[PDB]
């Protein structure tokens, strides 16, 4: 009927919402961080592999952290 | 050599087996973009054509031409791919006048590396075994679950080859950069042959569920040059 | 007098066929050409250095 | 055997007449199939000495 | 199924003729109109005068609408309604954008 | 009331069952991958305390649960006890008292699993159970021989059930028709028959011999007596492939049924379509050693089955084009069946494409244990036969029940199912193919990445699941209400163009299948004088 | 003869603005990986 289409993109914006700030309410009862998962920890993983050579035309860096 | 955050392709290859197999998966990736995009098009421009068409065509129910025309397609395509397909097999396959044989074994979470060749000046086995470092001992800027407590050494530019076999359960000897897989079954042992084209450090991992310790059981070479290789190879 | 009109749907179906085989015969053209061939080359300038610096 | 025929006559639970609501059957059914694997999680972490 | 053009307008001609109700003339109208082809306009004035021995004027006004459908151009809508002109005039059959005109 | 639904000789009443028991397990199944993709999110101990043996267990209950009790008693046990005996003039099946025992002994199948999981440490060893890890030295206790036990009573079910199948349509047709005048999804469930009768009965003696070797020292596969472990893996993949096919094909003929329907279109080339059909049947007993492509097997072994895995791709290919030859020039209606068909058509190609690469032996070095074999699967087994499931529901379930659904709700969970679905398994072959192994709890931080973009799609498609439960709520209570008031389709076909609107009254079915024809909630007794066909 | 205009110009109306539909399209099924990894730490700095 007129109208249904569009209650159909606003359902489906709507489950999309919901189920996102789900997992982020259920990822703050996860464990800790991992001791490696840090830029200041990640960027001597860099000086080391820097040193052998690492990925030579590819990229070796680690940085996907804060 | 290593894997890095957000890759979408192969680690950067070392030997020419991995060089191989890389352009093999470009050769097939060809062809199977230009199916996927008569498919996805057809699909496309036959619902937003027929959706308002409103009389249908009933009385076409098969066609001759296009029966055994598009019988025949898919088996060239098929036939393309295939040739240098099985060039690669048996080129993979042969290993032909090696100068080293190292052997690997594994064991509940843990690798075993040994060296029978008798080349250095006091003509023992050199053998060792390797762990992973525990992320309780871990030093800052090593990595997690790949950096091990010993490393197997090898030479650059000399033909290898690796005997793998088992103890307990199976294992599999694994190094993406090296073009390197092979299943490591107690009671037989397997062969699998390298030749590395440049120096570094190269990562693999066990791939065949031997249990808890299946994640904790990691793979780490050197390549280095070959007076290097015999100093180190003449004191452990 | 009006001429016969016949085979409206037979040769749209001959312009789709062509039409499918040109769109994804060029994003796969790309992926050799762009993607593939560059990748390629800059392996081959690594080595080519390499060799220069044993002289 | 001779059975009945119509809507509600073919399924083996009960929609419409019931004192208690359907939805606590409907719901409840499903609810216990979502929950197996948690307490098979439960035992297991009371064994590792975890909990 | 290797039929000509011209064996196919003698053939629906035939089938028009034959047509005793409401339910013959409607059935054997959406057969004709499935093929992949525009029937003749010695055709269609066979099926607008079937739907006058039936007495019934809405699928007569039909006929025309699905003609725009099938053609190709609207200059051939045209030239079937310049051909068909004293029959439409004749029974009084009207065209849907004349009868609901927007 | 007792009588009627545990003493049960009614082909209908049966299926019911079944449906009932298979989805109380993608429950169960579904909630073993949230928490699966809920402890790959990050690197770390997540949620299960570092526990990696019961991170282990749940993937097999995780497997075992979708294949042996969600897929196999809805498309077939359900669909084909139902549909099959209608479709072809059946007062009922042969042997109903046997048609009556391969369903009681998946709850007896189900008590033995779930215990499994919960004495001793359970078991650990993945879907495929291989030794010597899954032996008494390296799995000790009883968890191993109560999940043998549960997949034995599975095959049970399933082989009695086939028997059942291929006599009922060779012995009880009606007038006129003949073998080649059966509905196509007729056709895949007897195919789906005689697979299932050829393969059983080799998986049986490898479990079988598995169980020897824990309790009866015994060396079948022991490598201390003379065994061999690479035994085991040749007699469980000479069912195993045999298997994804049992799988998919029910499903292919439902995808016929519901594209001519909407399409208002026979299917293009139909003879072509059974001979298709029977040609990847047969050729799915040739090519099991692509799942054994670096086990140490010779050279000239591994090219053989290089090329008897491709060729499976032109009789494929040939359903995938006929598909799309009879939607071409149709009047199409897209109801709720139709969006999941047309869906299936786009991500069952990809899924395929994927195995073409997977097929070679050469390349498979860089696909072995690789996230990227994962991501082949899931496309294939849940954008795939999962979609075929959902279009056959919604497809047939107004007719069986007699009540209706609310259609713009239907919509609104395909296209959550659709969108989430996508986010979980397409960056699973980008892990792949940097290098990330399968069935491990733990990574190196390297792969955090996409790890964390499917666990947010995990939660997607969960709640699609959700909704879908609701809508079952929905019309078991207003179904009634759904065929009054515009919440819902009555007619799957619409009148025809110069069909005007009381004509239409005369003959509302267009239908070349029976089952359309009978009242809504079909009669106990459907058949008293038999239908006849020329 | 034939009436009308040319089929070229008529087929040419038709499929000109479908091929930029499917192939924005297309680019949204395999492309949006892409847009993730666009806002990210690792990306560009
Ligand atoms: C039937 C097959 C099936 C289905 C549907 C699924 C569905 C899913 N699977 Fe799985 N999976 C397997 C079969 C299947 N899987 C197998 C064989 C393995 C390998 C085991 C091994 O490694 O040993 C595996 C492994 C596997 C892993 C590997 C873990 C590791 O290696 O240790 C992961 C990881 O995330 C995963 C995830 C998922 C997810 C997220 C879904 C979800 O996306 C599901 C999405 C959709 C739904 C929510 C389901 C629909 C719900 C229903 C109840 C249907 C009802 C319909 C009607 C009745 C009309 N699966
Ligand atoms: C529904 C289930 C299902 C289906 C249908 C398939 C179908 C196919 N599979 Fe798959 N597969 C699995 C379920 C399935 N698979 C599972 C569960 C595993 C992992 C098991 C485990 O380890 O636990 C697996 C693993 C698996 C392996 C083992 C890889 C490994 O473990 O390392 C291989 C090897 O070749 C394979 C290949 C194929 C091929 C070639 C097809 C072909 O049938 C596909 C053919 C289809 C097409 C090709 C698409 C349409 C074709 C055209 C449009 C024609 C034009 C095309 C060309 C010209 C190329 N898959
Ligand atoms: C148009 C194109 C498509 C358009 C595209 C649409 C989709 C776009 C998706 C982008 C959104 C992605 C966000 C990902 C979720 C997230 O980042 O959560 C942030 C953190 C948790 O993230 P984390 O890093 O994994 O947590 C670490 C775990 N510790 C260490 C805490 C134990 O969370 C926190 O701890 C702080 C936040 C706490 C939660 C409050 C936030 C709002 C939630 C409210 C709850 C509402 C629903 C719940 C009802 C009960
Ligand atoms: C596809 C890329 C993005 C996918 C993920 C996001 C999806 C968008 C979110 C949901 C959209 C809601 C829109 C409302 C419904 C609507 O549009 O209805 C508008 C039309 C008709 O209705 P009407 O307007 O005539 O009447 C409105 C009266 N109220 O229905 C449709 O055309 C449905 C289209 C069917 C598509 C079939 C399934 C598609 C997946 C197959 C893959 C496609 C091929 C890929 C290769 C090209
Ligand atoms: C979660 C599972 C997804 C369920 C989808 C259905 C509900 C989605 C909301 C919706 O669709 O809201 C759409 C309707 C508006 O449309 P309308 O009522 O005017 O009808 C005519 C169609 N235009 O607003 C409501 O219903 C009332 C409020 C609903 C709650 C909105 C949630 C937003 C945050
Ligand atoms: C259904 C299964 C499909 C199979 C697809 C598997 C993958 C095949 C290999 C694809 C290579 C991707 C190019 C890498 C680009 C890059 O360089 O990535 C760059 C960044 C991060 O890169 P970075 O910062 O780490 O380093 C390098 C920095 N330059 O990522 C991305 O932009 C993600 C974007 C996703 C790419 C879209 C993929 C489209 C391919 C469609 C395949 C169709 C299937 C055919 C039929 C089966
Ligand atoms: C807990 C309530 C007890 C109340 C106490 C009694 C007081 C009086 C209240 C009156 C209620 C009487 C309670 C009797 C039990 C009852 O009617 O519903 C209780 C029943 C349980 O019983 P069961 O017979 O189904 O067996 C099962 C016991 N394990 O739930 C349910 O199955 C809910 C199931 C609904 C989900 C199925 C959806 C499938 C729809 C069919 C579609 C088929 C498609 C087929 C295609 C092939
Ligand atoms: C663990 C140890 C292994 C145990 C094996 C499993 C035991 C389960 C069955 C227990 C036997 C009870 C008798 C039921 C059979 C019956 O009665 O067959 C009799 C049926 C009765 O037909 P009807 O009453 O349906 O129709 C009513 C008509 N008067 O005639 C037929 O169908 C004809 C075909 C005979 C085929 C019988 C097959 C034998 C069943 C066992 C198959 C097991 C396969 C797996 C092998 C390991
Ligand atoms: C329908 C029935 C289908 C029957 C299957 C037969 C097709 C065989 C083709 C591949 C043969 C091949 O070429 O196999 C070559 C390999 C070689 O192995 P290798 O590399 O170790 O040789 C190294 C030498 N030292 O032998 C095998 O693996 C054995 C497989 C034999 C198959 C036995 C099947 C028996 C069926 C019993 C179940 C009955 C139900
Ligand atoms: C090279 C690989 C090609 C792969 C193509 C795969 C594309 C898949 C999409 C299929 C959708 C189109 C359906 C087919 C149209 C049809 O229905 O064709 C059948 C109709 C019916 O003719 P008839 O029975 O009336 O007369 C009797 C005829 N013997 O004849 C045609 O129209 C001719 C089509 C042109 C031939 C194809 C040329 C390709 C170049
Ligand atoms: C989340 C809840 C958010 C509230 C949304 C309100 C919808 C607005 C409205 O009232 O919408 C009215 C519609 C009726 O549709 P309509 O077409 O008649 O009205 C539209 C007029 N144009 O009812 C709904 O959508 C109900 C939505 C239910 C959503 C899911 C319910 C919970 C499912 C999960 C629980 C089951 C699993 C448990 C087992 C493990
Ligand atoms: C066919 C189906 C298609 C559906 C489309 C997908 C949309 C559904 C929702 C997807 C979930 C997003 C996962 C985010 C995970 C995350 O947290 O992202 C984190 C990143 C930063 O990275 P970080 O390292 O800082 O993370 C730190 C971890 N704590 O922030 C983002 O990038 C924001 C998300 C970008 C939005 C893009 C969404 C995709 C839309 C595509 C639109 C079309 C693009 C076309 C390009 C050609
Ligand atoms: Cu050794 Cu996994
Ligand atoms: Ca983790
Ligand atoms: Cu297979
Ligand atoms: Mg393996």
């Amino acid at each position: 009927n007129k109208g249904d289409s569009s209650f159909i993109a606003k359902g489906v914006a709507a489950g999309l919402l919901f189920s996102v700030g789900l997992f982020a309410v259920v990822r703050m009862a996860g464990g800790q961080d991992a001791k490696t998962m840090n830029k200041e920890w990640q960027l001597k993983s860099d000086e080391y592999l820097k040193s052998k050579n690492a990925n030579p035309w590819g990229g070796y860096s680690q940085v996907q952290s804060k | 050599d290593v894997p890095t955050p957000y890759a979408c392709y192969f680690q950067d290859s070392a030997t020419p087996n991995q060089e191989g197999i890389l352009e093999l998966h470009d050769n097939i990736m060809f062809y199977l973009l230009v199916i996927l995009g008569l498919v996805s098009w057809m699909l496309y421009t036959i619902v937003m054509t027929y959706s308002k068409n409103p009389i249908a065509y009933k009385y076409i129910k098969h066609g001759q031409t296009i029966e055994v025309i598009w019988t025949i397609f898919p088996a060239v395509i098929l036939l393309i791919i295939a040739f240098p397909s099985f060039i690669l097999l048996y080129l993979c396959d042969e290993v032909i006048s090696p100068a080293m044989t190292i052997k690997a074994i594994g064991y509940q979470w843990y690798w075993k590396y040994e060296y029978s060749d008798f080349i250095n000046d006091s003509g023992e086995t050199v053998e060792f075994e390797s762990y992973v470092i525990p992320d309780e001992l871990l030093e800052e800027g090593q990595l997690r679950l790949l950096d091990t407590d010993t490393s197997m050494v090898v030479p650059v530019d000399t033909h290898i080859r690796f005997v793998v076999t088992a103890a307990d359960v199976i294992h599999d000897f694994a190094i993406p950069s090296l073009g390197i897989k092979v299943d490591a079954t107690p009671g037989r042992l397997n062969q699998v042959s390298a030749l590395i084209q440049r120096e570094g450090v190269f990562y693999g991992a066990c791939s065949e569920l031997c249990g808890t310790g299946h994640a904790n059981m990691p793979i780490k070479i050197e390549a280095v040059s070959l007076p290097k290789f015999l100093e180190w190879l003449n004191e452990q | 007098t009006i001429a016969p009109i016949t085979g409206t749907i037979k040769r749209r179906v001959i312009m789709d066929i062509v039409l499918g085989f040109s769109l994804g015969g060029v994003m796969a053209s790309y992926w050799w050409w762009g993607f593939h061939m560059d990748k390629i080359n800059k392996r081959e300038k690594f080595y080519a250095e390499l060799a220069e610096r044993k002289k | 055997v001779h059975f009945k025929d119509g809507v509600y006559e073919n399924i083996p639970f009960k929609v419409k007449g019931r004192k208690t609501p359907y939805a606590l059957s409907h719901f409840g059914f499903f609810a216990i199939g979502f929950a197996v694997p948690f307490v098979a999680c439960y035992v297991q972490l009371k064994k590792s000495g975890a909990f | 199924d290797e039929e000509t053009f011209e064996e196919f307008t003698a053939r629906y001609e035939k089938e028009f003729d034959e047509a005793y109700d409401l339910f013959e003339v409607q059935r054997v109208l959406n057969n004709c109109f499935s093929y992949d082809l525009v029937p003749a306009p010695a055709v269609i004035e066979k099926a607008l005068r079937a739907a006058r021995r039936v007495n019934d004027l809405p699928t007569a006004i039909r006929v025309f609408e699905a003609l725009k459908y099938k053609v190709e151009n609207e200059d051939q809508y045209k030239a079937y309604l310049d051909e068909l002109k004293d029959v439409r005039q004749e029974l009084g059959v009207p065209l849907k954008e004349e009868l609901f005109p927007s | 009331m007792v009588q009627r639904w545990l003493y049960s000789t009614n082909a209908k009443d049966i299926a019911v069952l079944y449906f009932m028991l298979a989805i109380f397990s993608g429950m169960a199944g579904t909630a073993m991958s949230l928490i699966i993709r809920l402890e790959l999110a990050a690197p770390g101990s997540q949620y299960l305390h570092g526990n990696s043996q019961l991170f282990n267990v749940l993937v097999v209950g995780h497997a075992v649960l979708m294949i042996f009790f969600l897929v196999m008693p809805a498309l077939i046990g359900g669909f084909g006890n139902y549909l099959l005996p209608l479709m072809i003039g059946a007062t009922d099946t042969a042997f109903p008292r046997i048609n009556n025992i391969a369903f009681w002994v998946l709850p007896m199948g189900l008590v033995c699993l779930v215990t499994s999981t919960l004495v001793e440490s359970g078991a650990g060893t993945g879907w495929t159970v291989y030794p010597p890890l899954s032996s008494i030295q390296a799995h000790s206790g009883p968890s191993v021989d109560l999940a043998i036990f549960a997949l034995h009573l599975t095959s049970i079910s399933s082989l009695l059930g086939a028997i059942n199948f291929i006599v009922t349509t060779l012995n009880m047709r009606t007038n006129g028709m003949t073998m080649h005048k059966l509905p196509l999804f007729v056709w895949s469930i007897f195919i789906t028959a005689f697979l299932l009768l050829l393969s059983l009965p080799v998986l049986s003696a490898g479990i079988t011999m598995l169980l020897l070797d824990r309790n009866f020292n015994t060396s079948f596969f022991e490598v201390s007596g003379g065994g061999d472990p690479i035994l085991y893996e040749h007699l469980f993949w000479f069912f195993g492939h045999p298997e994804v096919y049992i799988l998919i094909i029910p499903g292919f003929g439902i995808i016929s049924h519901v594209v001519s329907t909407y399409s208002k279109k026979p299917v293009f080339g139909e003879i072509s379509m059974v001979y298709a059909m029977a040609s990847i049947g047969l050729l799915g007993f040739l090519v099991w050693s692509h799942h054994m492509y670096i086990v140490g097997l010779d050279a000239d072994t591994r090219a053989y089955f290089t090329s008897a895995t491709m060729i499976i791709a032109i009789p494929t290919g040939i359903k995938i084009f006929s598909w799309l030859a009879t939607i071409h020039g149709g009047s199409i209606r897209l109801a709720t069946p139709m969006l999941y068909a047309i869906a299936f058509l786009f991500l069952f190609t990809m899924g395929g494409l994927t195995g073409v690469a997977l097929a070679n032996a050469s390349l498979d070095v860089a696909f072995h244990d690789t996230y990227y074999v994962v991501g082949h699967f899931h496309y294939v087994l849940s954008m795939g036969a999962i979609f075929s499931l959902f279009a056959g529901y919604y497809y047939w379930s107004p007719q069986i029940l007699g009540l209706n659904y609310n259609e713009k709700l239907a919509q609104i969970q395909f296209w959550l199912i659709f969108i989430g679905a996508n986010v979980i398994f397409f960056p699973m072959h980008f892990l792949g193919i940097n290098g990330m192994p399968r069935r491990i709890p733990d990574y190196p931080d390297a792969f955090a990445g996409w790890n964390y973009v499917a666990s947010i799609g995990s939660f997607i498609a969960t709640l699609s699941l959700f909704l879908f439960i609701y809508i079952l709520y929905d019309q078991l209570v207003n179904g009634l209400n759904n065929k009054v008031n515009n919440k819902s389709v009555i007619y799957n076909k619409a009148p025809d163009f110069v069909e005007s609107n009381t004509i239409f009254n005369l003959n509302t079915v267009k239908s070349s299948s029976i089952e359309f024809l009978l009242t809504s909630p079909p009669a106990v007794h459907s058949f008293n004088t038999p239908a006849v066909q020329s | 003869g034939r009436i009308g205009e040319s089929w070229v110009i008529t087929e040419g109306r038709r499929l000109i603005p479908e091929i930029f539909q499917w192939s924005a399209v297309l680019s949204v099924c395999l492309g949006w990986p892409g847009a993730v990894y666009f806002f990210s730490k690792a990306r560009k700095a």
